[PDB]
């Protein structure tokens, strides 16, 4: 691998610096590029730098190039919800373009004071079908998987990167509601 | 005053036929060739890889092939407008010049039909003064349409080239600074227009040499002094003629760096 | 029109031959082919410098072959498709003109899925769970829940629609589906999403909430022969109207 | 459009019946299209090697044609050049000096 992007994933708070790093091995690379990729979409060009330069700034985005270290680095400032995507660094010599294996940047959004709770919801058409909802829990809260194969529990969801209101953490359990999320660490402040 | 440069000779004959020739040069010494068929470098010496690895040189070839692709394609594309331009030659001499304590210079020179057309100066393509209406035309394309290739040219001649050169001048220091003694001999021809005495000196290296006709301790103004000409060895040849009345106190003095102070003196009989 | 790729998604049975098309940008001399395998990055396959292919090294086997006779439109053929070939095949084009060296333009990709058999392909069962009355009393917010269940393969696109228009505020969907029988190889999937709205919005009976699930399955031109409706690419939706 | 200069010379002193090398040095011509032949006795020598085509500061071309040869009495060698700037092929004879 001539272009190496160690750190397959990153988590950064909305409003803070996102630093994506890359290392190249080929002394013959003369141009370095960065691409942003959304799920179900093809990568899109983001920012580039020639090996003549050592820094390139364009909006919230900055590339840094250390030719001694053979290191390339991308800085998103401030980072915002729509920055969550996979980032690829590329390096080229002539028409040869080597891509890194990518970094999934997850921008965790800013939200209101928590009010943890578990709620039972009933289906519109079929009234019999029940669903549990664990919602409004702190950023540092872990949802542990289901023990029984007849019970299904989802991990903490991903807020729509275009969401602008009602931003809240949630998990869903389906097959009684109270003892459903027991395998996970539920705080004492939880509402029932 | 140490330099590296590549030369490219493009012959555009017709709308469907164009040929290229290429070489690497360490001053007037060929260090590299170019196999046009595979699009690879020909290493003329054990030291002509410099201090570059096979993966680094592989990428230079890939870079060169890419430039030949785009260059030939664009020329033929623009010449596909007027065919009275055909046949025509394009010559490129690109490289770097190294200086003691100074930052290394980089050069890229283009000539259309044996006449200067372009030059790459600083970060901008410069057209040749006066000679060329095409010079201004092609400089406009390069400066406005090919900014990207321009910055890979800039990098090549100003960064890759010195790095390469320094490692090559280190790798071949013994061959480049070798000293080869000249082989000298006398011959006579009748003067067509009196007799012509010829003094030959051959197989000497480096190029600077002095061949003089003497009459005892006195230097004798030659009739015709030759040009220093190449031998396939990498060595040189030089001849000095002296026209004399037939049939005696005449010697030829060959002076060369290799001979360490002492000159080769050849007597006629 | 930018870089395009045909088909958008293909679901095939092992052994069939598959052709992938790429329409680069007119003028672009370079055409590249890559693939993205789930739990891997961009894997180079082949590229074209004109109508000739200099690097035919990323090609995983003899069955894989590519062509750009044009050299404009390029095709990638996969003979006798196998489970390991399942990936998002991406295409890109570039020009040597311009201020950027090797700025590539990517197509939207072709998701290729090669199964042991198509008998296991299923569309989702989409249900919408109305908000808890314990939630409206406590937070003055109303969370609707959507559940797509028993779909195979794992790819679906979930969206929420309020009164005919797509919504993003208060939306959050799971990043990846859930394996219903995780120990089983042929495990059907599930995916959940929520819509948080105000109590005052939900409590209007004239407000219409729809959860839309685009499933990618079989094509019309497929040899389906079963006592069950063909599991084709289809939208499966569930609806809810506001309480009072 | 420049005319080729032709210079014929031997690598080592020519001793009758001793292998040597005959050089023909073609310089200062333009365009690059050239036809250079080393002749034994008016007849074209086949195993002729040459240097890679190159050019001077003025952009005119230069090239070296060389052959391994064994000279003898009554064996008269030359170099024959045809270029666009030449009405008829130019023949420069090698002066073996007696
Ligand atoms: C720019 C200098 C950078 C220095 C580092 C490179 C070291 C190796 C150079 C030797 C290869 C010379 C061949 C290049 C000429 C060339 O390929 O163009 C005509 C073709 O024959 C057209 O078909
Ligand atoms: C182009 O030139 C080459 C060499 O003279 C020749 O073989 C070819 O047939 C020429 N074609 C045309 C169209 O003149
Ligand atoms: C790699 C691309 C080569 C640059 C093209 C120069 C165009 C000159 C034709 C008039
Ligand atoms: C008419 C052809 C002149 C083209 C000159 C080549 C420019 C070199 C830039 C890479
Ligand atoms: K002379
Ligand atoms: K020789
Ligand atoms: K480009």
């Amino acid at each position: 691998q001539q272009v190496k992007q160690n750190s397959p994933s990153l988590s950064v708070q909305e409003g803070r610096i996102s630093i994506l790093n890359c290392d190249y091995t080929n002394s013959m690379f003369d141009y370095f590029l960065w691409y942003k990729k959304y799920p179900a979409e093809g990568p899109t060009f983001l920012i580039s730098i020639s090996s003549i330069k050592d820094k390139n700034e364009d909006g919230r985005f900055t590339v840094f190039l250390n030719k001694s270290a053979k290191h390339l680095s991308l800085h998103i400032v401030p980072s915002q919800p729509g920055d969550s995507a996979v980032y690829f660094c590329a390096a080229s010599v002539g028409d040869k373009i080597i891509f890194g294996k990518g970094t999934r940047l997850h921008i965790l959004p800013n939200m209101q004071n928590p009010d943890p709770a578990v709620y039972q919801l009933r289906d519109s058409k079929s009234s019999d079908k029940s669903v549990c909802l664990f919602t409004d829990f702190d950023s540092q809260t872990n949802v542990s998987q289901s023990k029984d194969s007849d019970v299904y529990i989802t991990d903490k969801c991903v807020l729509d990167m275009r969401s602008m209101d009602f931003k809240s953490n949630s998990a869903v359990a389906w097959s009684a509601c109270a003892n459903a999320f027991n395998n996970s660490i539920i705080p004492e402040d939880t509402f029932f | 005053h140490v330099s590296f440069h590549v030369i490219q000779i493009f012959s555009f004959v017709n709308q469907s036929w164009a040929r290229g020739q290429g070489s690497g040069w360490l001053d007037e010494l060929q260090t590299h060739g170019w196999d046009s068929e595979s699009g690879t470098i020909i290493f003329l010496h054990n030291w002509s890889k410099g201090n570059f690895s096979n993966e680094e040189l592989s990428d230079l070839e890939l870079l060169f092939r890419f430039y030949l692709f785009g260059l030939t394609r664009e020329i033929q594309d623009h010449a596909s407008q007027d065919y009275s331009k055909y046949p025509f030659e394009v010559q490129v001499k690109a490289g770097c010049e190294l200086h003691s304590g100074k930052s290394p210079e980089g050069f890229f020179q283009v000539a259309f039909n044996g006449l200067d057309l372009l030059s790459f100066q600083n970060t901008t393509w410069v057209p040749s003064p006066g000679c060329g209406s095409l010079a201004q035309s092609v400089c406009h394309l390069l400066n406005h349409q090919y900014e990207g290739v321009t910055e890979t040219v800039y990098n090549l001649i100003r960064s890759t080239c010195p790095r390469f050169l320094l490692g090559l001048l280190d790798a071949g220091k013994m061959y480049v600074h070798r000293q080869v003694r000249p082989e000298a001999w006398l011959s006579s021809r009748p003067s067509l227009g009196q007799l012509l005495l010829v003094c030959h000196a051959s197989g000497f290296y480096p190029k600077p040499v002095w061949v003089t006709w003497m009459r005892n301790e006195q230097e004798q103004l030659g009739t015709k002094h030759g040009d220093i000409l190449p031998n396939a060895d990498g060595t040189w040849y030089l001849q000095v003629i002296l026209e004399v009345a037939s049939e005696a106190g005449l010697s030829c003095r060959v002076r060369h760096s290799s001979l360490g102070g002492q000159d080769i003196i050849l007597y006629w009989g | 029109a930018g870089v395009s790729q045909s088909p958008s998604n293909k679901v095939t049975e092992k052994g069939k031959d598959v052709e992938l098309r790429c329409d680069p940008i007119s003028g672009h001399t370079a055409l590249y082919w890559y693939r993205q395998s789930l739990g891997q990055g961009l894997e180079f396959l082949i590229y074209f410098q004109g109508n000739s292919a200099p690097d035919k090294s990323g090609l995983p086997s003899d069955r894989f072959s590519a062509e750009r006779t044009g050299g404009s439109v390029s095709t990638l053929t996969i003979q006798r498709t196998q489970q390991e070939d399942s990936a998002v095949y991406l295409c890109a084009s570039s020009s040597y003109r311009g201020p950027r060296m090797n700025e590539q333009f990517f197509g939207p990709g072709t998701r290729l899925t090669v199964l042991e058999d198509l008998k296991n392909v299923f569309p989702p069962e989409v249900a919408v769970f109305e908000p808890s009355e314990a939630e409206i009393s406590h937070t003055q917010k109303a969370t609707l829940v959507c559940l797509a269940t028993g779909f195979y393969p794992d790819h679906v696109e979930l969206s929420w629609w309020v009164n005919g228009k797509e919504v993003h505020s208060g939306v959050c969907t799971d990043p990846q589906p859930l394996k219903e029988q995780p120990a089983l190889n042929d495990s059907r999937y599930a995916l959940s999403s929520r819509l948080r709205v105000s109590a005052t919005f939900w409590q209007n009976p004239r407000n219409h909430f729809r959860c839309q699930v685009q499933f990618y399955g079989l094509s019309e031109n497929d040899e389906w022969t079963q006592d069950r409706a063909k599991p084709v690419t289809q939208i499966v939706s569930a609806e809810a109207w506001g309480r009072a | 459009q420049r005319t080729p200069k032709i210079q014929v010379y031997s690598r080592h002193p020519a001793e009758n019946g001793k292998s040597n090398f005959l050089n023909c040095y073609v310089s200062g011509f333009h365009p690059s299209d050239i036809e250079v032949d080393l002749l034994k006795n008016g007849e074209r020598i086949e195993k002729v090697e040459h240097s890679d085509l190159s050019f001077s500061k003025d952009w005119s071309f230069y090239l070296l044609y060389y052959t391994e040869f064994t000279p003898t009495e009554k064996d008269e060698y030359a170099c024959r050049v045809n270029h666009v700037t030449l009405s008829q092929p130019k023949i420069v004879k090698w002066d073996r000096d007696m």
